[PDB]
């Protein structure tokens, strides 16, 4: 089972691993 | 060009025809609802009650300041339309106010015919909204205006009557803003007659007429009549009201309200 | 179950918003609407109504019945203006208490070509010609006929018809003008002059009268709704 | 044409919400003074002047309602003991429902009447009411009477009525009380109910009120000089 | 080329928002001192120096606006009684709207003027304003006058104007007051309005100001030595 | 992870609402319904019942 | 109606952000733009302009 | 115009009408 | 560019313009 | 990798860059 | 009627039953 991932910011470095 | 104005049985034609202004651009009609639950037919005296009822004649002078009526107050005294109003519970009606005022080519002065839906009025005393029923409805002779505001101070004998001011129009608005109502201006320079067709406007679809008044006709002298050299001069102003497409419902016993 | 974050701007009751809100009375049945005549769909069809302006504001007759009529006579001068007013539709006192004014009090910006109308309520026999003019701002105020006929003007007659119509155009440097008495964005000037003397035959009154109207054409628009000043409450 | 008229539509003309009332509420023992343990408010629009003159352009109207409650508090003594947070109960009451008569009656149990338990310190509460007019529109400026004194009545004090009043109790009341107990100190609190209309459709426009109001009616008593003084031929 | 120029675009050059003003507000009885029951602020950008010199690179510009309110408070007495939480009302006022004159006037009813009821202790409020320039751009550094003294004026004190001012009252005012009542203790509070531009498009660049400012104009009074001392042939 | 914003009207217990709420007793087995006679589906079938009015209200 | 959770970093006014915000003046009509000459699209076309340097910095 | 309805809980009796 | 609109309530009069 | 963008308001000027 | 289930975390053991 996978999960849902959305990078909510236009910045690249403000994501998570 | 000459208007052949015939609603019902009577007829007002003219020697010279001017205009006909329909209020809000909608001609009066019946109840047109194909999905209405009462499909049975009420009493519609549509060709048997459309006589041109003529009110009493007032003598317009130099220093006289205005007149005002209420509808359907101005038909309760006379006419078989008055009998179809006391007996039934409720109704609806469309009016043809036709104000004529004829005079020579040498007079002057400007009138103003108004038609205010839900025309409230101001009291006079410090007791707020304290007005009896006899003074609330002038009937067919109509009330007048006053130049300046003169309230009551007597606390023993209550007057309980209206006292509007003409350039405040009773409601509390300026005279120069009153032309957003449907209106018609009798300019004595060109024409002598005027007419206004009023449809039925109310929050309900149909209403009682004893305890309610839809339209109030206000006549304001925009410029006072001056003759050549004199200072006292009387021409008449005569107002004609006819119902259109009127209908009633809900018979009951006769109800006669008092008029002091 | 979801990584939310409070954005800056929470828990503030803004007076102008369109958020959701729960319903206090659920499952309710709405009374269906009927066809009431005179359905105003938009506020700009009130300034498009022919309304009267008050003009004469002397000490004797202000706030009286006769403050709406303008007396033009036979013994008047042929070289003096009859009536003059600057075209500030919400700050000048000869327009602020008109229906055209009483809508523009609620706004800051306005635009459009508003049209005037006058009505001569004199006798049938008396004639004459009246010249009404417009003067765009930036010049001296017009005083007499020699310096006023240059701008946009209408030679209005009295014999044939009895009602003028003056479509004052929209000549402005900015796109939207303001609704306050500010000297940078000024409307203009309006002046009326006797073209001829009022010819009046004998056995006819000498004091004729003239009313004054105002309107607005279909190119009329406002923005930036605000609250007004004419009402008061000292309590 | 490129002139967006949609800034001044009817939904945008009543989009800004204003204040309608101010209601007190206190918390102490019932003394010989005014017992302000709870305060009732007659629901009406005509208690301020920003909104009354803004609604009374129009004769007939129907529109849905949205409220907003704002709660502030104070103290009455200098070095007062630090009191806790409070819970205010705004309880709506329709007509026919029993009027509460003390601090803790059985009618405060909100058995069916919809109410809002409000917590002080949090966001302002924000509820919506649909259209509750029994006719097809609300009726600004009703004319006639509720009752007509007939000819064969008992006397004149029974058939008498009040001019221009459709209902004795217009649309119910509000009710505000503190849930917490009495204290030796007291905390005076004020509540400012706001009001924002939505989905507005009106009919039959009328000119706006200009002389100041005097009570809930349409009459007037004071300040009978609406216009100022300004020279005629002078700009 | 692999050199991302997009870090220094115009939307990113004005992306950081700065401070523009500091506004006081107090809560006590009106004494013989300065009555700080409410404070008005003239809306302008040229009240600080971080943002004035950052905007005045550019002659003409149009851009949308975003504000942010920050509220802090204090006390004035050592062992003060513990006062409650407060509600601050930031009320925007366009030009032409009536200026409030006391703590509780009828114009504070926010009849149509958009306002924000703010709760102390929560997040900073965060509102956005679209472009409200009446021309096609805002005008940094206007040159001419508002009025021109003509030859045939009355005197010289009427036709006089102010150098470089498009409007007497630029774009309205703010208004801040405490909703809660007066107290025997007083709570001095400061408000720091912030300001962040968005959607910025500018025209016609000009060199930046280097001698320090002196009032709202473009003039200068003091510190007329912008450069330091350094030997010519010496590194 | 998502830019939320508190709309005006949070933390108020309205007495008339249909929001969600967590279940205190999870995984529970509901007793199935049976056919009890006289199933009132709606309140308006009580005013449609022939009922007696009281009329005489003298002091005695 | 939805199991939210406050992530660390709420209620902070960061001076450099691009969140949403409600509009104070709704339904507003924007004045349309015109073709003003000299449209600076980017800050790096100001350092690309031929500009004078000051050189001599004696006491006199 | 209809609206969006999601029963966010695996329980049945924790829904709304 | 349009935006996303969902009437989150089964009531009709609790929407926005 | 792009991100998710929804202008949540009917107003135009209340968006972000 | 079923409901909506999204494991919002990349961890496995931080879900629910
Ligand atoms: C759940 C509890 O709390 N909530 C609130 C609630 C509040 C108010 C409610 O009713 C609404 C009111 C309103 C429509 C008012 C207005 N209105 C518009 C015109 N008039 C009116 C008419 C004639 N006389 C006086 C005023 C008048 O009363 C209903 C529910
Ligand atoms: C809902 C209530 O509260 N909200 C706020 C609000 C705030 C400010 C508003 O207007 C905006 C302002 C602004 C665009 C300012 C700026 N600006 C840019 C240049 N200038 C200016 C021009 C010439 N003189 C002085 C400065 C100038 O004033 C509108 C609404």
């Amino acid at each position: 089972i996978n999960y849902t991932t959305i990078n909510y910011y236009k910045d690249s470095a403000s994501n998570a691993a | 060009r000459v208007l052949q104005l015939t609603i019902g049985n009577s007829t007002i034609t003219t020697q010279e025809a001017a205009n006909s202004v329909v209020a809000y651009g909608r001609w009066p009609e019946f109840i047109r609802d194909d999905e209405a639950n009462p499909v049975d037919q009420p009493t519609e005296p549509d060709v048997a009650t459309c006589r041109f009822y003529t009110l009493d004649t007032v003598m317009w002078g130099k220093e006289s300041k205005g007149w005002w009526w209420k509808l359907p107050d101005a038909l309760r005294d006379m006419g078989l339309f008055g009998q179809n109003m006391y007996y039934h519970y409720l109704g609806r009606s469309g009016y043809t106010v036709h104000v004529q005022c004829n005079a020579s080519k040498f007079h002057q002065g400007a009138l103003g015919v108004f038609a205010i839906p839900e025309y409230c009025l101001a009291g006079d005393s410090d007791k707020q909204r304290y007005t009896s029923y006899a003074n609330a409805n002038p009937g067919e002779k109509g009330g007048k205006f006053y130049s300046q505001f003169n309230r009551d101070t007597a606390v023993t004998s209550p007057k309980r009557e209206f006292c509007p001011v003409d350039y405040l129009l009773g409601c509390g608005v300026l005279l120069g803003n009153a032309f957003v109502y449907p209106h018609q201006i009798i300019n004595l320079r060109t024409n002598n007659s005027a007419t206004i067709v009023l449809p039925y406007v109310n929050a309900m679809a149909i209403d009682s007429m004893v305890k309610h008044n839809n339209w109030g006709i206000a006549i304001l002298p925009l410029s006072p009549l001056d003759f050549a050299q004199e200072s006292s001069v009387e021409i008449p102003i005569t107002v004609t009201i006819a119902p259109m497409c009127s209908e009633f419902n809900g018979l009951r016993n006769v109800t006669a309200p008092k008029f002091q | 179950g979801l990584p939310v974050l409070n954005t800056p701007g929470s828990n503030q009751y803004l007076t102008s918003d369109n958020y959701q809100s729960p319903c206090a009375i659920p499952e309710f049945d709405v009374t269906p609407p009927i066809d009431i005549p005179g359905e105003v769909k938009n506020m700009m069809e009130l300034a498009e109504i022919d309304t009267m302006i008050p003009l004469n504001l002397e000490n004797t007759k202000r706030n009286t019945m006769d403050m709406y009529r303008v007396t033009l006579s036979d013994s008047a001068d042929l070289s003096q203006p009859i009536l003059c007013f600057s075209l500030s539709p919400a700050s000048d006192p000869r327009l602020s208490h008109t229906m055209l004014g009483e809508v523009l009090n609620y706004y800051t910006h306005w635009a459009g070509s508003l049209k005037f109308t006058f009505l001569f309520c004199g006798s049938m026999m008396a004639t004459g010609k009246i010249l009404v003019a417009y003067a765009p701002p930036g010049a001296q105020p017009p005083t007499s006929r020699k310096e006023a006929m240059l701008g946009t003007h209408v030679i209005w007659d009295l014999g044939l018809q009895s009602s003028c119509t003056m479509v004052v155009p929209w000549i402005s440097n900015v796109t939207y003008r303001q609704t306050t008495q500010d000297s940078f964005t000024e409307g203009g000037y309006i002046s009326m002059f006797y073209q001829t003397r009022i010819v009046v035959p004998l056995s006819t009154p000498k004091s004729m009268s003239m009313l004054g109207f105002v309107s607005a054409c279909n190119d009329f628009s406002v923005r930036l709704l605000r609250d007004t000043t004419h009402i008061s409450q000292s309590a | 044409q490129r002139r967006s008229r949609s800034e001044s539509t009817i939904e945008s003309f009543f989009a800004r919400g204003a204040c309608v009332a101010i209601i007190e509420v206190d918390n102490e023992e019932p003394t010989t003074r005014a017992q302000k343990l709870f305060a009732m408010w007659r629901i009406t629009y005509k208690d301020t002047v920003q909104l009354r003159r803004k609604l009374e352009f129009f004769t007939y109207s129907r529109f849905d309602m949205e409220l907003t409650f704002v709660v502030t508090a104070n103290f009455t003594n200098t070095n007062n003991g630090h009191a806790l947070n409070q819970v205010y109960q705004i309880m709506y009451i329709p007509p026919g429902a029993p009027t509460p008569k003390s601090w803790d009656d059985y009618t405060w149990q909100t058995s069916s009447n919809p109410s809002i338990f409000y917590t002080y310190g949090a966001a302002p509460a924000r509820i919506s009411v649909p259209y509750v007019g029994l006719a097809n529109a609300y009726s600004h400026f009703y004319d006639g009477f509720a009752k007509v004194p007939l000819k064969t009545d008992a006397n004149d004090q029974i058939g008498d009525s009040l001019y221009s009043a459709m209902t004795v109790d217009d649309f119910g009341v509000l009710a505000i009380r503190v849930v917490n107990d009495h204290n030796p100190t007291k905390v005076t609190s004020k509540v400012r109910i706001y009001m924002k209309p939505k989905h507005v459709r009106v009919w039959c426009p009328r000119p706006p009120r200009a002389v100041p109001y005097y009570g809930p009616g349409v009459d007037y008593k004071d300040n009978l000089n609406p216009l100022s003084e300004k020279g005629l031929t002078t700009y």
